[PDB]
C-alpha cells in the first residue's frame, strides 16, 4: 500500500474521530455560554482539554505521513492542517513558556484597569469603563485620560510580554520553515499545487498595500471631512493640517470611527433609518428577527434552518438567574448541529446581526458536506465577508419596505445616503488605515525590520504617515500600544478585517450583478434573487477544499482581492467628501502633535 | 392465521449495529404488510422489484428482515448499487435486489444527551461485502505495510466507529431504524403469503 492511501485511511478515522470529539467540545462550550455554572465551565474544559489533547496526539500521527509523497492535493491540504497544528515545534519548556506569555497578556488586558486621578478608589476597566468613555466623552480631556491611562498602565505591562512573545513566536514559525511569525500568519492565503490559482505568503504584502494605495483618496477624503468637522467641535485641539490625535476617534485606538458619526453627519437634521419603533409596533419577537432572517436566505435558494436550528438554538437572553454570554455568535458543532446564540433585543440593530449571523450559518451548512479539515471559510477573511453582505442587503431601505419595517410613504432623499454612506466609511472605511498600519508594524516587527528600541517610535511613525492618527502623549519605549488593543495581545492575526472589508464589497456588487440591480451599489437588496444566491453558494459549499482564489472566482469572476467593489460602494460619499473638502487641506503632516 | 412476527423486528428496543447487521428469517406465518406502517413518517418505505402497494396478495419461499441503525445520511446506501462506508462495509443489496428498505428517524430512542455509543459502524475494510455478507470482525485494520499485532497504533485503526447519537444532532446524523425485507423465491413451496 501506497503512502497516499495510508493518509487517505488516516484522514477517515480522523474525521470521524474528530467530529465526534469537537461536538462534544462545542456543545460543552454552548452549553457554558448558555448556563454559566462553575460546572458547566469544568465540563467545558474537560472537553476542551480532551480536544485539543486529541489533535496533538493526531497532529503527530499526521507527521509521520510526510507531504511530498502524496498527489491527491485534497489529502495534502487536509493533512497539511493537520501537520501544522502540532506546536511540538518548540521545546515544551519554550512552548510552556510562551503559553504562560500569551495567558499573561490576555489577563492583562482582560483584567486590566485603571483608577481615576484624585481618587484612587474608583477604577475603571477597558470593558465597559475605558470602551464607554472612548466611544461617548466628548470631553477632550477624559478621552486624553482613558487613552493614556489604558497604554500607560496596561500597554506598559504587556511591553516586556510581547517582547519575549515575538521571539517565541517568530522561533516557532521558523522552525515551521516560515521566515518569522508574520509569514506564518499570511500563510493563511497561501495556495500552492494549483496551476493559474496559487498564490505566495509576500503576495499578500503586495496585494494589500496595492489595494491600500487606491484606498488613500478615498481615506484622505473621509479623514480631512472628519478633520475639518472635529476641528469645529475642537478648535484648540486640532489642526487643520495635522493627524487626527488618537483619542479622538470613537474608540480607544482609533480601530473605527463609528461614534465619530454624532460629530460628523453629513446632515444632522436628517434622522437616519430606524426600524426599531416599528418592530415593537408589529411586537416583533426575537424568533420574529430570525423568521424573516431565514426568509431571506430561503428567498435566494438557500435552505431554511434545521429544526435543531429552532429548537437548539438560544435567541433570548434567559434572563433572570441563569446567565450567559451573550456575544452574538454562530456555531456549527457539528453532525448537523447548527445554533445562533444571541441574546436578541427587538431592535435594528440585532435584526442585521441576526442575518449577518445567519450568515454563517449558511456558510456552515454549504461546506458540512465537505471533510472536517475544510469545514471552514475559504480564507479568515472570507466567513466574517459572507455574514456582512447579508447586513448590507438586509439594511437597505428597498428590504425594509418590502418587509413591513418601513413604510412605502417613506421615501429616500440623496443626503440619507449620504448620511448612511459617510456612517458605514467612518466603521468600514476608516477601519483600513488602521488595519493594514496594525497588521504592518506586528509584520515588520516579527521580520526585524523594527529593532525593541524603535518599536513605539515606529509604530506612531506609521499612525501619522499611514493612518493620519497621532498620538497625543510621546511615548517611549516602555509602551506597548499595540498590544493595548484585543488581538495583537490575545494573539490573533488583524489581516483578516482589511482582506474581509475587501471580499465582502467584491461579494456584493456580484451578488448584485447577478440580482440585475439597477442603482447605486449601496441600495442593493440580493433578495428574491436565486441567482445571486446560487452564485454565493457556488462558493460556500467549497470551504476549505478549494483555493480561496478560486473560490472568490465562483463569486466574482476574479482569482485575487480586489478593492474596486469597494470603491463602488463609496463612490457617492467619495464625489461628495472631494466638493466638501475642496475648501480644506486633504491629507496630513506628520510632523505635528497635540503636545507643542 | 398464524401471523408473522414482524413486531418483534421492527418495534424492538435496541437495534443491531450495522456492521454487525441483525437478520430475523421469517416462515410459515400469513404476513400483514399493512401493520408494518407504524405511520410514524418512515422516512424510506422504498421497495424494489415488487410494488409496496396492496401487493401482499403475493406468497414468498422465505421473508427476511434485516435490521440495523444508521445515521439519517446513509439511508441512502440502503439500494442496490450504491456506494459509501455503510453499503461498502456494512450492508451490501444486491444489484437485482427483490425487496423493501423500510427506515425511520429513532432520535428519541437511539439518542442521549452523553451520546449513544451502543451502535456502531465498520470504517475501515479489506475488500467491501458481498451482497447480504457480514462482517464482525474486530480485528485492527492494517492500513501501513507493518504489522499491526492486534492492537491500535499507527497505520493500525480498530474498523470499528460509533456514531454517538446525540439528540441536538442534525436530521442527516440522527439514527435512522432500517428494516430491509427480502422476498425469496425457490422452486419451493413459498411459504409466506398473508392474504
Ligand atoms: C482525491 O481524493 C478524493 C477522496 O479522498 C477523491 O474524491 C473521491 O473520488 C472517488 C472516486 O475516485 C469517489 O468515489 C465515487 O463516488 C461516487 C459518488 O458517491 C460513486 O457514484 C462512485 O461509484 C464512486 O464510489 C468519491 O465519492 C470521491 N469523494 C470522496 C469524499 O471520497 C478525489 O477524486 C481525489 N482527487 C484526485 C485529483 O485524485
Ligand atoms: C441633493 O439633490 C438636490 C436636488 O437634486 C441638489 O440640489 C441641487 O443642486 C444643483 C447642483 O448640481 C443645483 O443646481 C440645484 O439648484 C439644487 N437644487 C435645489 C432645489 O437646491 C443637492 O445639491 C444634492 N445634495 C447632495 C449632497 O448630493
Ligand atoms: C409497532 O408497535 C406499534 C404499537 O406500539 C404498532 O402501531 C399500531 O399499529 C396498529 C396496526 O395498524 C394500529 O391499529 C395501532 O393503532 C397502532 N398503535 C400505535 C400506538 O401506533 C405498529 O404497527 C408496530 N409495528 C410493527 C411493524 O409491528
Ligand atoms: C444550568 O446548570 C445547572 C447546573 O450546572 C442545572 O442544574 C440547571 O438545570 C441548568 N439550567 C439550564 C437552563 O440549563
Ligand atoms: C422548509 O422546511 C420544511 C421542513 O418540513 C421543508 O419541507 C421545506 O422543503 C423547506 N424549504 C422550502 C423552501 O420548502
Ligand atoms: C420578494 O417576493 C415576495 C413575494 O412575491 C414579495 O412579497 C416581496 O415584497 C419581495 N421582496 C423583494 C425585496 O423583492
Ligand atoms: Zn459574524
Amino acid at each position: 500500500s501506497t503512502i497516499e492511501e495510508q493518509a487517505k485511511t488516516f484522514l477517515d478515522k480522523f474525521n470521524h474521530e474528530a467530529e465526534d470529539l469537537f461536538y462534544q467540545s462545542s456543545l460543552a462550550s454552548w452549553n457554558y455560554n448558555t448556563n454559566i455554572t462553575e460546572e458547566n465551565v469544568q465540563n467545558m474544559n474537560n472537553a476542551g482539554d480532551k480536544w485539543s489533547a486529541f489533535l496533538k496526539e493526531q497532529s503527530t500521527l499526521a507527521q509521520m505521513y510526510p507531504l511530498q509523497e502524496i498527489q491527491n492535493l485534497t489529502v495534502k491540504l487536509q493533512l497539511q492542517a493537520l501537520q501544522q497544528n502540532g506546536s511540538s515545534v518548540l521545546s515544551e519548556d519554550k512552548s510552556k513558556r510562551l503559553n504562560t506569555i500569551l495567558n499573561t497578556m490576555s489577563t492583562i488586558y482582560s483584567t486590566g484597569k485603571v483608577c481615576n486621578p484624585d481618587n484612587p478608589q474608583e477604577c475603571l476597566l477597558l470593558e465597559p469603563g475605558l470602551n464607554e468613555i472612548m466611544a461617548n466623552s466628548l470631553d477632550y480631556n477624559e478621552r486624553l485620560w482613558a487613552w493614556e491611562s489604558w497604554r500607560s498602565e496596561v500597554g506598559k505591562q504587556l511591553r516586556p510580554l510581547y517582547e519575549e512573545y515575538v521571539v517565541l513566536k517568530n522561533e516557532m514559525a521558523r522552525a515551521n520553515h516560515y521566515e518569522d511569525y508574520g509569514d506564518y500568519w499570511r500563510g493563511d492565503y497561501e495556495v500552492n499545487g494549483v496551476d493559474g490559482y496559487d498564490y505566495s505568503r509576500g503576495q499578500l504584502i503586495e496585494d494589500v498595500e496595492h489595494t491600500f494605495e487606491e484606498i488613500k483618496p478615498l481615506y484622505e477624503h473621509l479623514h480631512a471631512y472628519v478633520r475639518a468637522k472635529l476641528m469645529n467641535a475642537y478648535p484648540s485641539y486640532i489642526s487643520p493640517i495635522g493627524c487626527l490625535p488618537a483619542h479622538l476617534l470613537g474608540d480607544m485606538w482609533g480601530r473605527f470611527w463609528t461614534n465619530l458619526y454624532s460629530l460628523t453627519v453629513p446632515f444632522g437634521q436628517k434622522p437616519n433609518i430606524d426600524v426599531t419603533d416599528a418592530m415593537v409596533d408589529q411586537a416583533w419577537d426575537a424568533q420574529r428577527i430570525f423568521k424573516e432572517a431565514e426568509k431571506f436566505f430561503v428567498s435566494v435558494g438557500l435552505p431554511n434552518m434545521t429544526q435543531g436550528f429552532w429548537e437548539n438554538s438560544m435567541l433570548t437572553d434567559p434572563g433572570n438567574v441563569q446567565k450567559a454570554v451573550c456575544h452574538p455568535t454562530a456555531w456549527d458543532l457539528g453532525k448537523g448541529d447548527f445554533r445562533i446564540l444571541m441574546c436578541t433585543k427587538v431592535t435594528m440593530d440585532d435584526f442585521l446581526t441576526a442575518h449577518h449571523e445567519m450568515g454563517h450559518i449558511q456558510y456552515d451548512m454549504a461546506y458540512a458536506a465537505q471533510p472536517f479539515l475544510l469545514r471552514n471559510g475559504a480564507n479568515e477573511g472570507f466567513h466574517e465577508a459572507v455574514g456582512e453582505i447579508m447586513s448590507l442587503s438586509a439594511a437597505t431601505p428597498k428590504h425594509l419596505k418590502s418587509i413591513g419595517l418601513l413604510s412605502p410613504d417613506f421615501q429616500e432623499d440623496n443626503e440619507t445616503e449620504i448620511n448612511f454612506l459617510l456612517k458605514q466609511a467612518l466603521t468600514i472605511v476608516g477601519t483600513l488605515p488602521f488595519t493594514y498600519m496594525l497588521e504592518k508594524w506586528r509584520w515588520m516587527v516579527f521580520k526585524g525590520e523594527i529593532p525593541k528600541d524603535q518599536w513605539m517610535k515606529k509604530w506612531w511613525e506609521m499612525k501619522r504617515e499611514i493612518v493620519g492618527v497621532v498620538e497625543p502623549v510621546p511615548h517611549d519605549e516602555t509602551y506597548c500600544d499595540p498590544a493595548s488593543l484585543f488581538h495583537v495581545s490575545n494573539d490573533y492575526s488583524f489581516i483578516r478585517y482589511y482582506t474581509r472589508t475587501l471580499y465582502q464589497f467584491q461579494f456584493q456588487e456580484a451578488l448584485c450583478q447577478a440580482a440585475k440591480h439597477e442603482g447605486p451599489l449601496h441600495k442593493c437588496d440580493i433578495s428574491n434573487s436565486t441567482e445571486a444566491g446560487q452564485k454565493l453558494f457556488n462558493m460556500l459549499r467549497l470551504g476549505k477544499s478549494e483555493p480561496w482564489t478560486l473560490a472568490l472566482e465562483n463569486v466574482v469572476g476574479a482569482k485575487n482581492m480586489n478593492v474596486r467593489p469597494l470603491l463602488n460602494y463609496f463612490e457617492p460619499l467619495f464625489t461628495w467628501l472631494k466638493d466638501q473638502n475642496k475648501n480644506s487641506f486633504v491629507g496630513w503632516s506628520t510632523d505635528w502633535s497635540p503636545y507643542a | 392465521t398464524n401471523l408473522c412476527p414482524f413486531d418483534e423486528v421492527f418495534n424492538a428496543t435496541r437495534f443491531a449495529s450495522v456492521y454487525a447487521w441483525n437478520r430475523k428469517r421469517i416462515s410459515n406465518c400469513v404476513a400483514d404488510y399493512s401493520v408494518l406502517y407504524n405511520f410514524a413518517p418512515f422516512f424510506a418505505f422504498k421497495c424494489y422489484g415488487v410494488s409496496p402497494t396492496k401487493l401482499n396478495d403475493l406468497c414468498f419461499t422465505n421473508v427476511y428482515a434485516d435490521s440495523f441503525v444508521i445515521r439519517g445520511n446513509e439511508v441512502s446506501q440502503i439500494a442496490p448499487g450504491q456506494t459509501g462506508n455503510i453499503a461498502d462495509y456494512n450492508y451490501k443489496l444486491p444489484d437485482d435486489f427483490t425487496g423493501c428498505v423500510i427506515a425511520w428517524n429513532s432520535n428519541k430512542l437511539d439518542s442521549k444527551v452523553g451520546g449513544n455509543y451502543n451502535y456502531l459502524y465498520r470504517l475501515f475494510r479489506k475488500s467491501n461485502l458481498k451482497p447480504f455478507e457480514r462482517d464482525i470482525s474486530t480485528e485492527i485494520y492494517q492500513a501501513g505495510n507493518k504489522p499491526c499485532n492486534g492492537v491500535a497504533g499507527f497505520n493500525c485503526y480498530f474498523p470499528l466507529r460509533s456514531y454517538g447519537f446525540r439528540p441536538t444532532y442534525g436530521v442527516g446524523h440522527q439514527p435512522y431504524r432500517v428494516v430491509v425485507l427480502s422476498f425469496e423465491l425457490l422452486h419451493a413451496p413459498a411459504t409466506v403469503c398473508g392474504p
